[PDB]
């Protein structure tokens, strides 16, 4: 199969990048009782 | 089946029970001293 | 801590060190000596003496070749081998 | 070096979080294909 | 290899469907 | 008060210096074996 | 008892000569290169 | 708590806590297995090493 | 009663003390120092390199070495008394065997020293974190020592024993594993060196914000051995570097800790590394390179240009270094630059 | 004000700017400032170089393919050695470029302000008070980079061979030593490698017993390490606890009460070794290389006994020949 | 190119006295009781 | 250059993944006062 | 679903995090290169 | 490419070397 070649880090970072930014900002807000 | 080798081990073995075995004897021994 | 086992300055400094000693410690370097000067340091382990590490003619090296068989090797070199 | 007012704190809750993953985690899905050509 | 890029999506995606399901945050009635 | 000769701390400090001159002996020894 | 100084200035000599004395030896000693 | 139909039937097991033997008591037994142990691997790490011969037993590809 | 008699003994004080685990240190260790020594001063290593290895011989202190067992042995652990020597300690000293020997004896002083660690540092009350950070060589010494070779063709391969012959060992891994160019071995001089500069910076980083809490040119003294009372401004410490260095050591739990860290580490990072060329897994590779090394005749990194001095470490040495393979290379097989 | 310049005065001498810059400030700040700029680039983006006496450039950028270990920036050519090779001798921009003289400028800059770091290491310890035999402990590291990179030049004549500024080039310039000076088998770096071993292994013993007499504060939820707030006044550690410890492990007075001398052996050991190393690179810098016992051990007949240092100086020569091809006109490496 | 050899010069000259001129006025003060 | 192709994948990853985790306990912890 | 005690929470400070950062971004430097072959 | 991973981590640590200085937590002398 000849494919794009960033397929890999474009498809993931994708995911990965925005991701990580709300599993962030919610552990950072369930951490308020220090719970988490 | 008695190979000169295993032979040799047996006499290893019995060279090994030899050190442990006095070294401990007269470390029991000297303790008992006090 | 409490330390209580006996000194050494006391005896470095000792009279009795020194009396029961210089006569003995030489006597161990004078024994090595004599170990070295008989020449059986040599036959003790195998090291060879100088007027003995290569046969006469030969060039080779008296390599141990099979660690089965390896103490007639020794042999059958140290044997041709003056 | 004297604290600015405006600090107010951040708000992502247990269940904005499940939505803003199964929103990533599908265009994810479905540019994937494109993304690769 | 991009087959599993899809299948990755796929399944972390079925698996965002039990979290939000059973550890979900709850009604509460007050 | 009255310290045995025969210490623990002497066993190792001899188990040394025995060999040591008799070593050192040996080597200067040695220091001739020409041929 | 005997002084302790004189027991390391003569301890140390005796480094000082045979560890001079394998210095020598290192060039007539076998390990010269002749 | 909150038992249920295995944590009932299995509270035997796990209950004697503490229950510990008087003394010394087995020990002499264990390290008599336990040297008794070590000629095992040896003895095995030296036929494997090739140190410990016997016949019909020579470590090599061979071997049928 | 009967044991604790042993314990009992044993067990306190006496100077130089003497435990459970000295049982197996101090004759393990005793043996191996005296296996390296012997071997120095009278035992040949001729029947195994065709190469003198002893005072008696006529060698020199960087000469000197414990041989290592011909490639005819492998791993055996060629016994005194196995079928290779049979107890004729003449032949068994000439098979080389001491080594074995003091590496074996020897890496029991280790496991048994570090228990010793172990044993004061639970009888003292105290952590015994200087017992782990120990691992440091025993990891070292069990990859480097055993591993290694257990990974290679024989004991042989395995290190010297030596001053130069251990130096070899150095160039040969160089030479033929490129080493130099092994990540692991990396962060290996990364720790080692890293950790110096710590430990020489925390030393006199330490005495010069020493507070002159004595009377004179004596500062050495001024110190109480008896109680609490910090010696070195803390305070004096991070005003002094957070302008200096732009960072600041603040604490000393931690200071005096991460200098444990920083060697064991590398270390491990070592030890790893050379679990690799036990199985000949190394960092000479480095593809992209050598791909693009083919065609360009005119492209030239330090990386190639480097590695080349290896192809000639080779070429050279491994004829004599490698004996039992008696490998034979004409006037014109060897690869030179135009000139010598 | 009297004079604007009166504050200019105090402020670099300014003992609570977040950042000290004393008046070896005033020079180190930049002369690193333009070291460091030309560096970070010519790494990302430069030329091959015809180092060696020759016309073959060897690239050493990442843009110019290479990995961040086979990087480096390279040295001067044998064609300047010596000869002060500045931007502006150069005509052409890129010929500075290609005879190699960023080296140079990196080299000559950072080699410089290096050194008023050191003073500017000292200077703080007079503003502050504090007793100052620390910047000397700097000295060994600025000594040796020092060394491998102004002495040894000066010693062979050329800037040519002053381990080259890059991960792998210092692998080089390594290598390519032990053939030429035997450095292994040399007295000095022992002592080096010596020290070095005994820091990283100091660094480690002392770290070690402090963290295990450590002392009393904390749960085992919470981090031990917690236990201490800045400016204690008391130490954390139970010293007492501690010799009575090591001391214990093998002789108890081959131990140390007197932290004062203790914090001291770390220092100076390290220190000094790396020493004895800076000058044997210094040493061998104008020919005085490692021992050498080739052909030294020979029996009876004369039939030559290889000394284990005959392997070393095998794989020497391995080395020897290859290193720099085709410059080498001539059969004596007298360079 | 002879430009750049002096407008660096200056800036050379320039730091070396500034300095010389900031150890001139003498550093015995600027420590811990301007002793 | 003829490389390795997950060198994005690859070292990317090794960046952005364990970073990522050390983000997240910071401002997990940063927030227990409720700031950041 | 009722609640287990050993809830602790969990630290990692302004400072330990910059090391963390700098204990990754430097591997990731220096594997980076192996990792491209 | 490459040549890119390459200097952004090299950047984005010099910018490590920003915050843990500037922005680090301070020492507090209690
Ligand atoms: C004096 C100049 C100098 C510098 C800057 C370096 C730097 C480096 N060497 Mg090195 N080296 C040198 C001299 C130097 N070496 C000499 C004279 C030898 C002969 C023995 C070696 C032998 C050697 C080996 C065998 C190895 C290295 C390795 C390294 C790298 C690992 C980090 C390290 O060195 O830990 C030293 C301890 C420290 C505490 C250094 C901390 C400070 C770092 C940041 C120094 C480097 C920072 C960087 C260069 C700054 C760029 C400039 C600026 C614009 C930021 C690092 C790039 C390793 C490597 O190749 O990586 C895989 C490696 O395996 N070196
Ligand atoms: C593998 C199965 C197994 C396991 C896990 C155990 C575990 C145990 N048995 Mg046990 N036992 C077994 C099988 C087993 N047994 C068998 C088959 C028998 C014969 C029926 C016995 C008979 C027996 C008796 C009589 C006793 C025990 C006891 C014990 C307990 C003693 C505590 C202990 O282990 O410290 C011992 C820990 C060590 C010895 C660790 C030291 C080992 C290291 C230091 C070796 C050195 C490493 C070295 C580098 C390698 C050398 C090899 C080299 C030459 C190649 C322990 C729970 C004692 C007990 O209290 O029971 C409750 C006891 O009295 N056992
Ligand atoms: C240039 C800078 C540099 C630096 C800083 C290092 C640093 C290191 N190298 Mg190295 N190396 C280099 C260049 C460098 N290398 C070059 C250019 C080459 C050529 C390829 C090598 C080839 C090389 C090899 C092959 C190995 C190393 C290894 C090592 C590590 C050894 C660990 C150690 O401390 O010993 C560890 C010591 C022991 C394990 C034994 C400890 C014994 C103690 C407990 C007791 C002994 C003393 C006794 C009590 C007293 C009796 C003595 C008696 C004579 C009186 C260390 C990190 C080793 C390593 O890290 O492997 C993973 C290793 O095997 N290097
Ligand atoms: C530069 C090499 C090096 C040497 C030779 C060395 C030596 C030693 N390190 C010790 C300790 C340590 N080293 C430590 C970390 C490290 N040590 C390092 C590197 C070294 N450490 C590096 C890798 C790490 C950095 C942290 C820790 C912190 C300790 C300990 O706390 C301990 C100590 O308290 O020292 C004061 C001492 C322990 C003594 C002992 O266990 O004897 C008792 C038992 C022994 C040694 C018998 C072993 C017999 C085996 C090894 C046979 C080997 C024979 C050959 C190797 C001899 C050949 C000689 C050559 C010339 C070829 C001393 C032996
Ligand atoms: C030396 C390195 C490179 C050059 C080498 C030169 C060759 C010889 C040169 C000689 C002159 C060097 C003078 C150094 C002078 C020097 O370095 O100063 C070290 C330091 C000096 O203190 P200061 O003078 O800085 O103190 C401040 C006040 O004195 C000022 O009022 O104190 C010592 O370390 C004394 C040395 C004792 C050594 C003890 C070491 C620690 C533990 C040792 C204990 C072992 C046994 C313990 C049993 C319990
Ligand atoms: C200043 C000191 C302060 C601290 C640093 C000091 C560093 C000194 C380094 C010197 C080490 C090497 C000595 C020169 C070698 C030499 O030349 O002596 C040789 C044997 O040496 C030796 O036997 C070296 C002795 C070292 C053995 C240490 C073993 C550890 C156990 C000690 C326990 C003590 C209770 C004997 O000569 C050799 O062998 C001769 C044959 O008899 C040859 O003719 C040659 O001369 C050949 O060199
Ligand atoms: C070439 C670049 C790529 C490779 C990276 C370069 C390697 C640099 C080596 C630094 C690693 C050692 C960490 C220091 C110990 C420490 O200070 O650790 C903490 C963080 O400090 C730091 O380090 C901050 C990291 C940034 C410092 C580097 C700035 C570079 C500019 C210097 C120019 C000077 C003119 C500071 O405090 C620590 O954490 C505190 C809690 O906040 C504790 O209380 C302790 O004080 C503990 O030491
Ligand atoms: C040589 C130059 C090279 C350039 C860089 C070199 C710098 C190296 C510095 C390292 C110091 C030695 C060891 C540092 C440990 C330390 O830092 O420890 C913690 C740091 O957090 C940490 O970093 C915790 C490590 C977590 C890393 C997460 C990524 C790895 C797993 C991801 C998996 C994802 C699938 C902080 O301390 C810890 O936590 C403290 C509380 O803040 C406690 O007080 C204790 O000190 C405890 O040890
Ligand atoms: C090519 C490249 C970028 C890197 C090469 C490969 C690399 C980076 C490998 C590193 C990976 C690893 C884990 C290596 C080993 C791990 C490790 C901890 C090594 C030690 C080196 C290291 C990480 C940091 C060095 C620390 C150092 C030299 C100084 C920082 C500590 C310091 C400033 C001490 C002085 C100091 C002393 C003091 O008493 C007080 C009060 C203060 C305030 C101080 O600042
Ligand atoms: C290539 C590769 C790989 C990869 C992997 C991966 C990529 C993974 C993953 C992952 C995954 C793949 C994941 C996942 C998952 C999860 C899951 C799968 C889960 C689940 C869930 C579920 C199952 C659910 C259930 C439910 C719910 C939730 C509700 C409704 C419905 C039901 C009830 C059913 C491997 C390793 C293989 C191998 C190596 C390489
Ligand atoms: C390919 C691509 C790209 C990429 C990019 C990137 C990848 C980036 C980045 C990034 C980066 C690259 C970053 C960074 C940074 C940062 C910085 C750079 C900073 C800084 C800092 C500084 C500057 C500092 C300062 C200081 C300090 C900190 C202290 C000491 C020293 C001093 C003072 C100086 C681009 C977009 C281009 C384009 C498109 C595509
Ligand atoms: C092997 C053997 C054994 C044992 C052994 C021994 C007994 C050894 C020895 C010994 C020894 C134990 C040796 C050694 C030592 C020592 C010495 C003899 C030393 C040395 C030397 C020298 C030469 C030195 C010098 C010096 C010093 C001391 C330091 C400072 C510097 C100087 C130079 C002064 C066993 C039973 C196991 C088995 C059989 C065989
Ligand atoms: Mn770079 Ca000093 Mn070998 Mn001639 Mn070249
Ligand atoms: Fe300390």
């Amino acid at each position: 199969m000849e494919v794009n070649q960033l397929g890999f880090i474009a498809t993931a970072l994708f995911v990965l990048v925005p991701s990580v930014f709300l599993i962030i900002l919610y552990v950072q807000t369930e951490s308020q009782q220090k719970s988490s | 089946t008695i190979t000169p080798s295993l032979k040799g081990f047996f006499i290893g073995l019995l060279s090994g029970a030899v050190v442990l075995g006095l070294t401990f004897a007269v470390l029991i021994a000297i303790s008992q001293i006090d | 801590g409490t330390t209580g086992e006996r000194p050494f300055s006391d005896i470095i400094t000792s009279v009795r060190y020194w009396v029961i000693h210089s006569i003995t410690i030489p006597a161990l370097f004078i024994a090595g000596w004599l170990f070295v000067s008989t020449g059986l340091a040599y036959d003790v382990f195998g090291t060879p003496r100088p007027d003995s590490y290569y046969a006469q003619e030969q060039r080779s090296i008296p390599l141990v070749t099979d660690r089965f068989e390896a103490k007639q090797q020794v042999e059958t070199f140290l044997e041709q081998l003056k | 070096m004297e604290p600015n007012p405006n600090r107010q704190p951040v708000e992502l809750n247990r269940t904005s979080l499940y939505l803003g993953l199964l929103l990533i985690l599908v265009l994810a899905l479905l540019f994937s294909s494109y993304f690769f050509n | 290899m991009e087959t599993i890029t899809y299948v990755f999506i796929f399944a972390c995606i079925i698996a965002l469907f039990f979290f939000a399901i059973f550890f979900r945050e709850p009604p509460r009635i007050t | 008060v009255s310290y045995p000769i025969f210490t623990v701390r002497w066993v190792a400090v001899h188990t040394l210096a025995v060999p040591t001159i008799f070593f050192l002996g040996a080597i200067a020894a040695m220091q001739f074996i020409q041929r | 008892r005997i002084p302790l100084w004189i027991v390391a200035t003569v301890a140390g000599m005796g480094v000082i000569v045979i560890v001079g004395l394998f210095f020598y030896g290192a060039y007539a000693g076998l390990g010269s290169s002749l | 708590a909150r038992r249920t139909w295995l944590g009932d039937i299995l509270r035997p097991l796990n209950s004697e806590y503490g229950k510990v033997a008087p003394g010394w008591g087995t020990t002499p037994l264990m390290a008599v297995f336990m040297g008794l142990f070590l000629v095992f691997l040896l003895i095995i790490l030296e036929i494997y090493n090739s140190t410990l011969i016997l016949d019909g037993v020579n470590v090599s590809w061979k071997a049928l | 009663g009967w044991f604790d008699i042993l314990d009992d003994w044993l067990k306190r004080d006496r100077f130089v003390f003497v435990g459970w685990s000295g049982i197996l240190l101090f004759p393990c260790a005793y043996l191996a120092l005296g296996g390296w020594l012997t071997g120095t001063t009278f035992v040949t290593s001729w029947y195994t390199h065709g190469l003198a290895s002893s005072y008696l011989e006529g060698c020199n202190f960087l000469t000197v070495a414990v041989s290592t067992p011909a490639n005819s042995m492998g791993h055996s652990l060629l016994l005194l008394w196995g079928p290779e020597a049979q107890g004729d300690f003449t032949r068994w000293c000439q098979l080389g065997g001491l080594w074995t020997f003091i590496a074996l004896h020897g890496a029991f002083g280790l496991i048994g020293f570090m228990l010793r660690q172990f044993e004061i540092a639970r009888l003292v009350g105290v952590r015994p974190y200087n017992a782990i950070a120990f691992s440091a060589p025993i990891a070292v010494f069990v990859s480097v020592f055993l591993i290694y070779p257990l990974g290679q063709s024989s004991w042989f391969f395995a290190p010297s024993f030596g001053v130069a012959a251990i130096f070899r060992f150095l160039l040969f891994f160089q030479g033929f594993h490129n080493w130099t160019l092994n990540p692991f071995h990396m962060m290996g001089v990364a720790g080692v060196l890293g950790g110096a500069l710590l430990c020489a910076i925390h030393g006199a980083t330490v005495e010069n914000t020493l507070f002159q809490d004595g009377e004179g040119a004596s500062t050495f003294r001024a110190f109480n051995p008896t109680q609490a009372e910090e010696t070195y401004s803390m305070v004096t410490a991070n005003r002094f570097w957070s302008q200096i260095f732009g960072i600041a050591f603040s604490n000393k739990r931690w200071l005096h800790f991460f200098m444990l860290f920083v060697p064991v580490t590398g270390l491990w990072m070592s030890a790893i590394g050379v679990v690799g060329l036990a199985l000949n897994l190394r960092s000479y590779d480095f593809i992209s390179q050598e791909i693009r090394a083919a065609e360009d005749p005119e492209f030239e990194t330090f990386y190639t240009k480097n590695l080349l001095l290896n192809e000639g470490i080779r070429a050279w040495m491994a004829p004599q270094d490698q004996p039992h393979e008696n490998f034979v290379f004409p006037e014109e097989v060897l690869p030179r630059g135009n000139a010598l | 004000s009297a004079n604007l310049w009166e504050r200019f005065c105090n402020w670099v001498t300014s003992t609570d700017n977040r950042l000290y810059v004393g008046w070896f400030g005033v020079i180190m700040i930049p002369t690193l400032l333009a070291a460091t700029i030309c560096f970070v680039i010519a790494f990302i983006a430069a030329p091959p170089v015809d180092i060696d006496g020759i016309r073959e450039p060897v690239s050493g950028s990442l843009l110019y393919g290479n990995n961040i270990i086979t990087g480096a920036v390279v040295p001067s050519s044998n064609a300047i050695g010596l000869h002060f090779y500045p931007i502006w001798e150069a005509a052409s921009l890129d010929e500075w470029l290609y005879n190699g003289g960023p080296y140079q400028l990196i080299i000559f800059h950072f080699l410089l302000g290096a050194s008023c770091y050191m003073g500017r290491q000292w200077e703080l310890s007079y503003r502050l008070g504090m007793r100052p035999w620390i910047c000397v402990a700097y000295s060994a590291p600025l000594a040796s980079a020092f060394a491998v990179f102004l002495i040894y030049p000066i010693g062979q004549g050329s800037f040519s061979d002053g381990m080259p500024l890059g991960i792998s080039g210092t692998f080089n310039f390594m290598i390519v030593f032990q053939a030429e000076h035997n450095i292994l088998m040399h007295p000095f770096h022992q002592l080096g490698v010596a020290g070095v071993f005994g820091g990283a292994l100091f660094c480690a013993m002392h770290g070690s017993l402090v963290t295990s007499s450590l002392i009393r504060e904390t749960t085992e939820t919470e981090s031990a390490n917690y236990g201490y707030k800045f400016g204690q006044e008391e130490e954390t550690y139970n010293i007492v606890a501690a010799h009575g410890y090591f001391g214990r492990l093998i002789f108890q007075y081959a131990s140390f009460n007197n932290s004062r001398s203790l914090h001291f052996f770390l220092a100076a050991w390290r220190v000094v070794g790396v020493w004895f190393a800076a000058l044997g690179i210094s040493t061998m810098a104008f020919n005085l290389n490692g021992f050498n016992f080739n052909h030294s051990v020979i029996d009876a007949k004369g039939n030559v006994i290889n000394t284990w240092a005959d392997i070393i100086n095998r794989a020497n020569l391995g080395m020897e020949v290859m290193h720099e091809r085709n410059a080498h006109n001539f059969p004596l490496d007298l360079a | 190119m002879e430009t750049l050899k002096i407008t660096v010069y200056i800036v050379v000259t320039f730091f070396v006295l500034l300095f010389v001129f900031g150890f001139l006025s003498g550093d015995p003060a600027r420590n811990p009781k301007r002793k």
